[PDB]
């Protein structure tokens, strides 16, 4: 029994291509100033009365150098910009949340009753 | 009986029932104009439920 | 509880058709991807049943290898809409990268 | 205690009753557990709903429909089955159906007929004339099933061709289907359920043509012992209430667990609630003991505290006499427990426990 | 503004950052305590009265530490013991300091055993974690709770001891006096000691928290404090007003206070300030030595009133601040979560039941359906008692609402219940609401709102300043965009609490203003007490007093700067300012060239609109706030004579 090994714990104590859809572009411009200074791949395009939404984004696929600086931001609010993996797939988020199906729990007796 | 009395003294405890927002807005109630226009929440909601 | 499931912008889930190919021939080569990216689908009467019913949103891009344009169902008349089937409607995206600077 | 690292649960029960002798019974029943669920794919939400309407009296053919709504790491799961169910003899049980499963974009129909026969080990009188609750029944069930399922898409056809090479090629498919279709820790259930599944037996499974292409045919029988523990087979006729079916039955229940807890919701409109114990007296029915026992499985993965309370609704002019565990309030119809002995009850039947809850109440 | 973020920091890290904060916190006090000094015990003179001090003063004396009494003798006493008792605060702030950098480093090895506790697993004091943790909290904030319990509850005991022989009060029961504070104190430590067991032995649970919450914990807990602040300034207001506190509040007007910065007694232009002076010239008033601060009575300046209104203020504009950062910072926790999604995964009644964006809608739409409601009423009011006593559309003070009095079931709130009082407790429920607005905006839109989600947008970065003009415009829409807007519609709920402090009437505009019926309103609504003129007129009548010291005058002009220059960056002008700025640089670039041959290679800073709104909230808090402070820091100045009828 007593004859043991030794061990200590101190635990005790004791590619990439990523595009913009022009569709859905507000162009706020929020993934322009991720693009790098020099590469500047993405930029604005003009239709016509900036209020009503004319400006949008556009990515020089030519300037574009794959680095996810505009992507990985996490700062498209419409979904525009996207990300086509090298097999393919379009990517609207680094990480969408996950589809639930939900309902509002409402106690029968107690807390929150019917 | 319970439910009214305890409304009279805690309405939104009686609203307990209803929706978090009309809780809520009985607590409000309570805390302004408490009792007579809490009260007053109370008992309209109860009586359509009835 | 229906805004904070997946991407809180497209009410309905979105489905990108990424890729699809006319060497099968068959068009099932089709190839759906939601917007998470987590499931190369394939266009089966299930999906049918939800396009229509709006549950979710099939999508196309217009910089990619072609999916199929007048192969997969299309409409012409106004500028194209393709559709998986008359019924159907593939809305697609347009992407100005090219003719823009 | 033990332990100070012990989370919440918040649980509300409800039992209506109706009075003269009706067994019908309203269950309601919200949940909350702030305990890490045991599923691989975490985000896993469901809604269940189950209504049952009565067809042809005389026959017995009362028409089952369930739909199984779900979504587990954002996949979009459905199931959804209808079946004339009909109580043919005391031993035999017959079922003539349709459905449809559907994952994601995947998805195929299929129709089945098919009988369950449900014999007793014994049926010796000298055990019921003494024991008054028998529970442990010792039994076997023979179901014999007639599934159909036209083959539309390529994966049917290739799952199908892959059945028909397996049955003919291995000679131990009988005995390896089981490890299939109980996928998962469902195998382990098998073996702390107290229910041995035999090899199934293929009378035989064959493509024929169909209304919307082929139709890919199985007729195979298999077996399904319970040594007491499986009300599947012990409690038979109480498990179809069909004689005393006559307003559509309803029980939509929910889950939406999740990395943080579960959210459980029932609400159910049904027959068999109440058993005539003998007397006059009646009872809340025996509490089937593999829900309990299954649960148990994931029940005692985290140290918890209960906050359970159980109301009984019973009739007009009933009482409650010999409810053990006890009672806390009562409104002269409205019995509520909580706390105490039930609390305890409830962490005991939480984590597998198969005790008594015998709500023995008068006329 | 982010380097000491909540995730940047662990547990041991912000516990190390809190002791050493409170060891600063110590040293302030101890420099406040000197501050008080009036005579220093050498027997020379000591520091004038600073308003740091003299907030501190009623509690000192209260304590006996200082004392009221005017002779140099026992005032000698006085300094002493603040000296004594500012080197224990000072020396206890030192240690403070070292257990924080301690905790902060981590590096927890005693200095005489060089036995390294550890954060997760620690026996308290000794054997008392034994005897009551039975070994500490494994980790969770839940299992602390209890522990933090118990540990306010030795604070209460030591204080307890402390007040008992340190300071010479016994536990009394009667709380008329400071030994009932000795009673409660232990009283407040078997309570918070007795629940904590309870809470060490039986844990609280808000899954929320407890799992990466530091922000949200924090969150939860600084709104939670910021009600506290709200009802410990109520509480002061009330307590400090009471005759029990007068010996220590009230008997600050029988005092002169010689405070920094009030009139200096003049010296002509022709004055040599050789031996006696008199020769050159003449000071102003004689008797008092030339540039001396000469003596201000407590009872003209009303100090009982204006310290009572500083402390209530600060509580209560800290209290405010501190809702509205609870709300902000529960704002970023929500967001996070939203990305990340667990939004949906919490089980608890504080996300999930406003998980649905309909009941968030109907929320906001109530508050705001109640705020236009209470803020119509009271503004109606307001304007139609100024056109009454204006006399204005030929209006007459008669149909004002000088009638409406809270009801007599309310009036125990109020000493003298008028019109003021109803307009301060309608604008009191209608300055919260408007707030509310924008912080439930924070609570429930914080990543998306009923708009966005149909214009299919999604707020992410938590401080994005906008979206561009998309949609005719998305200024303002982050988060910190509406706890900005939060704070600038709060400004008006703390002004009218400032205003109504310091004995404004806030019925009228124009109370008190020497024009129609403006004077009549205390004869038609019977007021006792004449309270200060009104919102408009209020400036005028403090300002007298404002304007008559250096150093408020100062304050008057340094405020009104700073809120001023925050419309240069609340103000739709980033881009003008960017363009400039870029003219700037090229200007400066090319005339430094042409005048020195040196180049600059450097540019003109402009900031994001992010941190221009940040400035830009932060001076016009400033301003308009450190001129509250002007207005509470004039004297109270509400005499309880009623003005007559004009006629
Ligand atoms: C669960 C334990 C047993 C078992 C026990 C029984 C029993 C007992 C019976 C059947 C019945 C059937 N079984 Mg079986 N069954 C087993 C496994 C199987 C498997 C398999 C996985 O390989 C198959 C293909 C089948 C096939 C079938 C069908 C032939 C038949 C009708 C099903 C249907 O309509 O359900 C429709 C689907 C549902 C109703 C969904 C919910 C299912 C659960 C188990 C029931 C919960 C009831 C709930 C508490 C109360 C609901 C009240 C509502 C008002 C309705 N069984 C296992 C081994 N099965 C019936 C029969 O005899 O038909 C002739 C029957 O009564
Ligand atoms: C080895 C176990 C013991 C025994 C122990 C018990 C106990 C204990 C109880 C009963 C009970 C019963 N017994 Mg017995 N019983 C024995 C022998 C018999 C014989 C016989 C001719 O030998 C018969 C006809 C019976 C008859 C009966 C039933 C009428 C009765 C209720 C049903 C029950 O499940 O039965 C159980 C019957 C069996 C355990 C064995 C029956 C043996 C048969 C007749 C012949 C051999 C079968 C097989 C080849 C080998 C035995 C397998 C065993 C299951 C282990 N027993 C043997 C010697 N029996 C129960 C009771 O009182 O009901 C009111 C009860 O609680
Ligand atoms: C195909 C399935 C079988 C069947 C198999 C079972 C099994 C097995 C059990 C029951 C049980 C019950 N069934 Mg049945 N039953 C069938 C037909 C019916 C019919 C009818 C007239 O057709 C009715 C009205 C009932 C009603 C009832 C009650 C008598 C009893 C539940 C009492 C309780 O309070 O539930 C309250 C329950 C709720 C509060 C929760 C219900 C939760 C959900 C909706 C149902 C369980 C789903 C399961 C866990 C997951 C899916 C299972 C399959 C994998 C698809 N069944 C069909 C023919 N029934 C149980 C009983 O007590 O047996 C004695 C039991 O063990
Ligand atoms: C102004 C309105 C809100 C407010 C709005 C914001 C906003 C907006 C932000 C924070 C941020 C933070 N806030 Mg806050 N917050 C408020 C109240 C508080 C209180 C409190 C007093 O109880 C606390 C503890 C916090 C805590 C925190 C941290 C969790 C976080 C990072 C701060 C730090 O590292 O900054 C480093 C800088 C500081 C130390 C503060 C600046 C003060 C300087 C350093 C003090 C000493 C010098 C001198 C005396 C005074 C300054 C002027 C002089 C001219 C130099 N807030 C106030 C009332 N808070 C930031 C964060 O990252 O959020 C996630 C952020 O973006
Ligand atoms: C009274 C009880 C209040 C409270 C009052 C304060 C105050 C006040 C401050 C903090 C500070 C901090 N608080 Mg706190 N805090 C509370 C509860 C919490 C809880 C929690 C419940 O578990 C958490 C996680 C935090 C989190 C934190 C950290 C962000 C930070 C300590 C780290 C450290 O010092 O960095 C190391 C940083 C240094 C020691 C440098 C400090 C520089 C100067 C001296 C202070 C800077 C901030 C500003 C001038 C203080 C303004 C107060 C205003 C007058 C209203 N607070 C409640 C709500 N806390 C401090 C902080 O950094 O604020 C940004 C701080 O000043
Ligand atoms: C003003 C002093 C500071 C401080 C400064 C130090 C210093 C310095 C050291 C530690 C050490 C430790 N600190 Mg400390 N620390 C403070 C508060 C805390 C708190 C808390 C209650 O929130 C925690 C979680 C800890 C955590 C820890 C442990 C990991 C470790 C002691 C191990 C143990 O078994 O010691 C048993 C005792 C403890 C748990 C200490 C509890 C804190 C007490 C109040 C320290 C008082 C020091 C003071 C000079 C003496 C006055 C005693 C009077 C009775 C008031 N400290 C106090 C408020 N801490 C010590 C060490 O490493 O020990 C091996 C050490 O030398
Ligand atoms: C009441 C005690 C505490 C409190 C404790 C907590 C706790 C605990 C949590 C929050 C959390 C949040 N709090 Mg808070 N909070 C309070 C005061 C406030 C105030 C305010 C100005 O009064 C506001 C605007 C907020 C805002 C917020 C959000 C940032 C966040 C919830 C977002 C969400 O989705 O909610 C969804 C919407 C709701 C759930 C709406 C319904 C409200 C709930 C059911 C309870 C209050 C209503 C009550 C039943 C009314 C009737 C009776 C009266 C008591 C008399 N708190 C006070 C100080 N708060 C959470 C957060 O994430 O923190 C970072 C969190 O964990
Ligand atoms: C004291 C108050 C102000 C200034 C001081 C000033 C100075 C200034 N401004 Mg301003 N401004 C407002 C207040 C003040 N703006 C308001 C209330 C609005 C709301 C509408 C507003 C709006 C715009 C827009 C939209 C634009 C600008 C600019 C622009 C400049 C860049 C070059 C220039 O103009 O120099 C001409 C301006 C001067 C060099 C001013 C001389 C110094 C002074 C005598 C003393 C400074 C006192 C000091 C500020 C106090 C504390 C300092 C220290 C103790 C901590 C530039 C130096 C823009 C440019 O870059 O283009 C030219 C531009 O586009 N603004
Ligand atoms: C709940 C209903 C909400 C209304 C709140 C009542 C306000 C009336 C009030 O001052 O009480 C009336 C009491 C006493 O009211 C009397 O008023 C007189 C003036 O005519 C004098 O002040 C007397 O001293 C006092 O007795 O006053 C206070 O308690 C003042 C302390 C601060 C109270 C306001 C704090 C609210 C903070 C919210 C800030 C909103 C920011 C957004
Ligand atoms: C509390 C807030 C903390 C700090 C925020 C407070 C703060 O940021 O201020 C707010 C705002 C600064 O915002 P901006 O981003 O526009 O500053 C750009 C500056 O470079 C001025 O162009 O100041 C003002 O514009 C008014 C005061 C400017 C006065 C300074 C004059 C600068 C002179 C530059 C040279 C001019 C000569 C022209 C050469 C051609
Ligand atoms: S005016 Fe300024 S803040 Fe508003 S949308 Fe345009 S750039 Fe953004
Ligand atoms: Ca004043």
């Amino acid at each position: 029994e007593p004859v043991e090994n030794k061990n200590q714990a101190p635990a005790p104590g004791a590619k990439k291509h990523y595009f913009i859809i022009e569709n859905l572009c507000v162009g706020c411009g929020l993934c322009l100033d991720k693009c790098p200074p020099k590469v500047n791949a993405i930029g604005y395009k003009f239709y016509g009365d900036v209020q009503e939404g004319g400006f949008r984004c556009y990515i020089d696929q030519a300037a574009c150098i794959s680095c996810s600086a505009c992507f990985s931001g996490d700062e498209c609010p419409s979904g525009a910009l996207i990300e086509v993996l090298p097999d393919g797939e379009v990517l609207d988020f680094s990480y969408t949340p996950p589809e639930r199906l939900d309902f509002d729990l409402r106690f029968l007796h107690r807390f929150h009753r019917e | 009986i319970r439910r009214l009395i305890l409304a009279f003294i805690l309405p939104p405890a009686a609203v307990m029932n209803k929706e978090a927002g009309t809780i809520m807005l009985t607590g409000i109630l309570t805390l302004w104009g408490w009792i007579p226009g809490v009260v007053a929440a109370l008992i309209m909601i109860s009586k359509e439920q009835s | 509880s229906g805004p904070w499931s997946g991407n809180a912008v497209h009410k309905a889930e979105k489905y990108f058709i990424t890729s699809a190919k006319r060497d099968r021939d068959g068009k099932l080569q089709i190839e759906l991807v939601p917007a998470s990216g987590r499931r190369k689908l394939s266009p089966t009467p299930e999906m049918i049943r939800r396009l229509i019913d709006g549950e979710i949103e099939i999508y196309i891009l217009t910089t990619q290898p072609d999916i199929a344009i007048d192969m997969n169902k299309e409409i012409i008349d106004m500028e194209n809409r393709y559709v998986i089937d008359f019924d159907k409607r593939g809305v697609k995206w347009t992407m100005r990268e090219i003719p823009v600077f | 205690f033990g332990s100070n690292d012990v989370t919440t649960a918040h649980s509300d029960y409800e039992i209506v009753l109706e009075g003269g002798s009706s067994s019908w019974g309203k269950v309601k029943a919200r949940a909350k557990v702030n305990a890490p669920p045991a599923s691989p794919l975490l985000p896993a939400d469901c809604d269940v709903k189950l209504n049952v309407k009565p067809l042809d009296p005389a026959k017995g053919f009362v028409r089952i429909s369930a739909v199984f709504e779900s979504i587990v790491d954002s996949t979009k799961n459905k199931l959804t089955i209808e079946a004339d169910i009909a109580n043919e003899t005391k031993e035999r049980r017959i079922s003539v159906g349709e459905g449809m499963v559907s994952v994601g974009d995947f998805s195929h129909t299929f129709s089945f007929e098919g009988s369950v026969v449900n014999l007793f080990y014994y049926r010796s009188d000298a055990v019921r004339r003494n024991v008054p609750n028998p529970i442990y029944m010792q039994g076997r069930q023979f179901h014999d099933i007639l599934m159909k399922v036209p083959l539309d898409n390529n994966d049917l056809i290739d799952t199908w061709e892959g059945t028909v090479k397996a049955i003919g090629s291995t000679g131990a498919f009988n005995d390896w289907i089981r490890d299939f279709w109980f996928i998962g820790p469902a195998f382990t259930a098998l073996n702390e359920g107290g229910q041995r599944i035999s090899r199934i037996e293929v009378n035989g499974l064959n493509t024929e043509s169909g209304p919307k292409g082929p139709v890919g045919v199985s007729r195979w029988r298999f077996s399904h012992g319970g040594s007491g523990m499986v009300d599947s087979i012990s409690r038979w006729a109480e498990l179809f209430p069909s004689d005393k079916l006559n307003r559509p039955a309803q029980v939509e229940a929910g889950f939406r667990s999740d990395s943080q807890g579960i959210e459980v919701k029932v609400d159910g409109e049904f027959p068999g609630v109440s058993v005539d114990a003998g007397g006059g007296l009646r009872r809340i029915l025996n509490h089937p003991l593999i829900p309990l026992v299954h649960h148990g499985m994931v029940g005692k993965f985290n140290n918890f505290n209960v906050d359970a309370q159980l109301k009984v609704v019973l009739p007009k002019g009933y009482k409650i006499r010999y409810a053990a565990p006890q009672y806390r309030s009562q409104n002269l119809e409205e019995y509520r427990w909580s706390g105490g002995a039930y609390a305890r009850w409830v962490e005991h039947v939480c984590k597998g426990g198969v005790g008594q809850f015998e709500i023995l109440y008068a006329q | 503004y982010q380097i000491f973020d909540t995730e940047k920091l662990d547990d041991e890290q912000v516990v190390g950052g809190h002791l050493a904060l409170l060891g600063v916190l110590g040293f302030i006090m101890g420099i406040y305590y000197i501050s008080g000094i009036q005579v220093f015990p050498w027997g020379a003179p000591g520091f004038h009265d600073n308003w740091f001090y003299l907030t501190i003063k009623p509690r000192m004396v209260s304590l006996g530490i200082d004392t009221y009494s005017t002779k140099t003798a026992d005032l000698e006493a006085a300094g002493a013991r603040l000296l004594g008792w500012a080197a224990f605060h000072f020396l206890v702030g030192s240690v403070l300091i070292f257990g924080g950098w301690r905790h902060w480093t981590h590096n927890l090895t005693n200095p005489f055993t060089g036995r390294c506790g550890n954060f997760r697993d620690f026996r308290f004091l000794g054997k008392f974690g034994d005897v009551v943790f039975n070994g500490t909290s494994a980790k969770s904030y839940k299992e602390a709770l209890g522990p933090h319990a118990v540990y306010m509850s030795l604070l209460f005991l030591g204080w307890g001891i402390v007040m008992w022989a340190i300071l010479g009060f016994a536990p009394i029961p009667d709380f008329q006096t400071i030994n009932s504070e000795t009673f409660m104190s232990f009283v407040f430590a078997v309570i918070f000691f007795a629940l904590g067991i309870y809470w060490w032995n039986n844990p609280p649970n808000a899954a929320i928290h407890l799992n990466d919450d530091m922000k949200a914990a924090f969150s939860v807990h600084l709104t939670a404090i910021g009600y506290i602040n709200i009802a410990l300034g109520c509480i002061a207001f009330v307590a400090f007003q009471q005759p029990s506190f007068a010996p220590y509040y009230k008997e600050l007007d029988k005092l002169v206070f010689y405070l920094y910065g009030e009139p200096f007694n003049r010296v002509s232009f022709n004055f040599v300030e050789q031996g006696g002076k008199v020769i050159s010239g003449a000071k102003e008033f004689a008797d008092f030595p030339a540039y001396a601060i000469l003596p201000k009575s407590g009872e003209a300046f009303g100090m009982a009133r204006v310290v009572t209104n500083l402390i209530v203020f600060n509580h209560i504009i800290c209290g405010v601040l501190y809702v509205f950062a609870g709300v902000y910072h529960g704002g970023q926790y929500l967001l996070k979560i939203q990305l990340n999604g667990m939004y949906n995964q919490i089980k608890s009644i504080w996300i999930t039941k406003g998980r649905d964006q309909e009941v968030q809608v109907k929320i906001l739409g109530t508050v705001m359906a109640l705020c236009f409601a209470t803020m119509l009423s009271v503004y109606a009011v307001i304007v139609w008692n100024t056109i009454c006593e204006l006399n204005i559309f030929g209006t007459n003070i008669t149909m004002s609402f000088y009638w409406l009095k809270p009801l007599p079931i309310f009036q125990w709130m109020f000493a003298d219940p008028s019109i003021n009082d109803w307009v301060m407790a309608h604008v009191i429920t209608a300055g919260s609401l408007f707030s509310l607005i924008a912080l439930v905006r924070i609570a429930f839109f914080a990543h998306t709102s009923p708009l966005w989600d149909d214009l299919g947008l999604k707020k992410n970065s938590y401080s994005f300043p906008c979206l561009g003009p998309v949609y005719g415009g998305t200024c303002g829409v982050s988060i910190q965009d509406q706890l900005w807007f939060a704070m600038l519609w709060g400004i008006k709920g703390l002004s009218a609490v400032c205003w109504y402090i310091d004995g404004a009437w806030i019925a009228s505009m124009m109370y008190g203003v020497p024009a129609a019926d403006a004077k009549a309103w205390d004869s038609i609504a019977h007021l006792h007490h004449h309270y200060t003129s009104g919102i408009f007129y209020y400036f005028w009548t403090e300002t007298v007093t404002i304007f008559s010291s250096s150093h408020l005058s100062t304050i008057l002009m340094i405020g009104h700067l700073v809120w001023f220059i925050s419309f240069a960056v609340w103000f739709e002008d980033r881009g003008s300012r960017l363009e400039g700025a870029d003219i700037q640089t090229r200007t400066i670039r090319w005339l430094g060239k042409k005048f020195l041959n040196r180049d600059v290679n450097f540019r003109f800073p402009v900031l994001t609109i992010s941190d221009s709104k940040l400035a830009g909230t932060f001076l016009y808090f400033g301003g308009t706030f450190m001129l509250v402070f002007l207005f509470l820091a004039n004297g109270f100045y509400q005499t309880n004579s009623p003005l007559p009828p004009p006629v």
